[PDB]
């Protein structure tokens, strides 16, 4: 139990992460329709 | 009991990522659906032309 | 100054164009709005482009009911001036003494308020960029400075990555010695121009690093963060499908606010346009609706447009 | 009092201006390093 | 001063003319350069009138 | 009664169906909501009809968050039942005696709320139509009724008129008798069917007077004017413009606001919906967006549906 | 005081009764006044 | 200068008639696309 | 009275009986006048999964 | 002056009758158009049969 400002610190650098990964892994490609 | 709140939670996530993809989806596969007819008119007017 | 030469170094895009690609052309930020609103383009001429627009608004805050703008932009001079109801004009001047080099002045009027303009000067380099902005400015009576002052820098030490930095010096009234704040900036575009980084930690102690990725000539993606002791950070992912028929545009926020803009050409001219915000937090939405016709203003133009 | 953060702003911004001259310097040097390995 | 007068005088007459007269001047330069030259009336209304 | 035999009159419509032609069909205040919402029904069956729908909502304070409603309906009897979050359930049973006769109930629990429930009996016979409907009957220990009822006659004193009446009786309590409220009707339907005026002075003192007229095959127009000393009343002008893609409907009211509602066809399946209220005289807006899926249950419906 | 309240109420409900029944009788009275032109 | 009750009863019957001969005449076909 | 009491319980019985089971009666309903006589889930779900 | 109150009137009364104009007849528009399309493809179809 943190509660403190690295708290929405750590969480939004998570999100950023999980996005880039996201974005730049595979699954992203899926999500494009080849037409 | 806990599997009433369970069912709370799992329904009110249900309801939110359902609206959430009809919202992001609904309007895009429709855009995507237009431009796959227009393809295809075009694929019939190519066709009929040579 | 020889073997600078032999880098075969490229020149960065201006520091206001370094996340160009996420929060502008991806995101929507700048594209939203709400209630209904009406958009009415005309041109009259296209070898130098000038055109006359109105825009009719309801249902938001920041649109005005009419407002009513006009542009010419000739090989290396563009002018914009604007009036809106309640009389708020807003004129730019951009000109350019050479493709590089250009110096611009933005000057608003509202009418009620303290005028606000400011006289910039952007000159890129062949492996630099360079701007000095200035928001009113004005001379104490000892000859000292009294306004705001932004001076940016971005330079290509490699032909992938921009490393540079603006200074903003501000100093309001005289009484109080004006305040220096520095900011750092990072792009780095790929081999292949497929994803870019983009990482600005301001003067505020604040941070933006934003990502940029083209997946398919029709779709791109990006994601961008953004955080300012009392911190607060949003993050963001979104996605563009554009088509030729239309453009899609969707985004999923941190703050749990889901979001989309459609614009669909369904004419040569018209072209409708949907915009939907769901906040899921407070468990709301923003719905905004709006068209935009173009019109010829000559004959010639008008046999152009339908074909 | 109002010296010293006229002083402190003034360091600024001459610690600025020694960056962008580094970063000028910088593409010769990233080079050079380059060079070395 | 009399110099501080002056220039307060024509930054007020440079914003009565830029508040004024900025885009009347934008809309006669394009009137300028157009090889038409419309009337004034075509030139505010948003229709194809031409 | 053999000379009434010589008449030939006609059967007028329920006195629910009297302003069905401007207050529903043409006009938009059923239609009309606010925010985006979404609706799925499903189709299992079709000789008796039988579908599950659910609805999804937000941005308006009239509709729920989620609604799953189910009919059923057979050659005689219809049933449905609904089913809202926080559990609001509400189900509504006719049942048909005989084609003209039917015999129907409504029940709604509100879970926090007095239960109502309405028993009604709408009898139509060649030349007149009745209804007695009672909501939330009840007798007192004198053997008093303590409710609300309403018994309706109407009766074609020529194939175009339809003249009738409504009596609510209503006693709330048994401490205070309860009240008496007497209204009249009119109906004129043209000989060529083409124009309908109806018009029903209330038991409040309320006037309620339509027209409807239709100008061709796909094209409807009408006009309502209501009022109810504290004197108060309102105009509405609307058109209705049906085609086979679309459902056009817009409407003028005299309190200063315009409304539009679009339903548009776009697939087998989905049709989108637009809705557009704009009012002038404190200038804003209301804006609701949405859709309908249609899906078959069963792989023959589903062949059907397409073709 | 309430007993000429419910008469009143009463009177209104026999005479939205009547009215009807009149309203039952009216399109032969209407033809008969038609016939009679 | 009345401003009474029969001012809204006069102006929604006063607009009542202009909807009804509006609608009536033949101004109400033309709005109506031939097709 | 002892048949107040009565009439009260049983309206008591038969409003929960509605609240709860007016609903699945007419799913019921449906359920056995359908020639496929579909699962619950398909019964429940928006799609056209058949 | 009485010149400056009713440009504002006018004005006014012009932006209402635009925006009602626009609301009401644009979709209207799109939608007979959608249809004027549609008969348009049933004729050439029907053309191109016979
Ligand atoms: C202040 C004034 C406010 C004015 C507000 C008006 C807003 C209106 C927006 C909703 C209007 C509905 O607009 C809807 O747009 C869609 C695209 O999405 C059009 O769809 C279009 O695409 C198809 C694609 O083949 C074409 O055949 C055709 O050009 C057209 O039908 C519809 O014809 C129209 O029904
Ligand atoms: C709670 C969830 C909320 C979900 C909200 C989603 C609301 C979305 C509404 C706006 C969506 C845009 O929907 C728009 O509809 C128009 C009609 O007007 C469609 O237009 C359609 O008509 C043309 C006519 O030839 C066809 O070719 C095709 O079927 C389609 O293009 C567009 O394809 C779509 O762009």
């Amino acid at each position: 139990f943190k509660e403190s400002p690295l708290y929405t610190i750590a969480l939004n650098g998570a999100f950023f992460v999980a996005g880039v990964a996201f974005i730049q892994s595979p699954l992203m490609d899926m999500l494009a329709p080849q037409l | 009991s806990f599997v009433r709140n369970a069912f709370t939670k799992s329904g009110n996530l249900a309801w939110t990522l359902t609206t959430t993809a009809l919202l992001l989806g609904v309007p895009l596969s429709l855009s995507i659906l237009a431009e796959q007819q227009l393809i295809e008119m075009e694929k019939t007017f190519d066709l009929q032309s040579d | 100054h020889s073997h600078r030469q032999s880098l075969e170094l490229v020149n960065p895009g201006t520091v206001e164009n370094l996340n160009k690609e996420v929060s502008r052309d991806v995101f929507l930020s700048q594209y939203f709005f709400t209630g209904l609103r009406a958009d009415l383009n005309k041109a009259f001429s296209m070898n130098p482009a000038f055109q006359t627009s109105h825009t009719f608004s309801i249902g938001s805050q920041a649109l005005p009911k009419y407002a009513f703008s006009a542009l010419f932009a000739n090989d290396n001079l563009f002018a914009q001036g604007n009036i809106d109801n309640d009389l708020s004009v807003s004129g730019r001047l951009n000109y350019g003494w050479d493709k590089k080099n250009i110096s611009k002045v933005n000057l608003q009027i509202s009418d009620g308020q303290p005028t606000m303009c400011q006289l910039e000067q952007d000159y890129q380099a062949s492996d630099f960029s360079v701007n000095v902005k200035t928001l009113n400015p004005s001379f104490s009576e000892k000859g000292e400075f009294t306004g705001v002052a932004v001076a940016s820098f971005l330079q290509s030490v490699t032909p992938q990555l921009a490393l540079g930095l603006e200074t903003l010096y501000s100093r309001t009234d005289g009484s109080a010695p004006g305040d220096a704040g520095v900011s750092y900036l990072t792009r780095y575009v790929s081999k292949k121009q497929d994803w870019i980084f983009s990482g600005q930690l301001q003067a505020n102690g604040a941070l933006i690093a934003s990502l940029w990725r083209k997946v398919a000539q029709n779709v791109e993606a990006g994601i961008e963060t953004t955080l300012q002791p009392t911190v607060e950070g949003s993050t963001t992912i979104g996605a563009k499908y554009e088509y030729r028929q239309s453009v899609y545009r969707g985004t999923l926020d941190s703050n749990g606010k889901v979001a989309c803009f459609l614009e669909r050409k369904v004419l040569p001219t018209l072209s409708v346009l949907f915009c939907g915000e769901i906040d899921h937090f407070k468990n709301d939405t923003k719905i905004g609706c709006g068209l935009q016709f173009e019109t010829a203003g000559n004959q010639e133009l008008l046999m152009l447009q339908q074909g | 009092e109002k010296r010293a953060h006229q002083e402190q702003t003034e360091k600024t911004l001459k610690q600025a201006a020694y960056v962008a001259a580094f970063l000028w310097v910088s593409p010769m040097i990233w080079h050079l390093v380059k060079k070395q390995w | 001063d009399e110099s501080k007068e002056r220039i307060s005088k024509i930054l007020t007459l440079t914003h009565n003319v830029a508040h004024y007269g900025w885009i009347p001047f934008v809309l006669y330069l394009g009137w300028a350069h157009t090889s038409n030259r419309p009337n004034f009336l075509n030139l505010l209304s948003p229709l194809p009138s031409v």
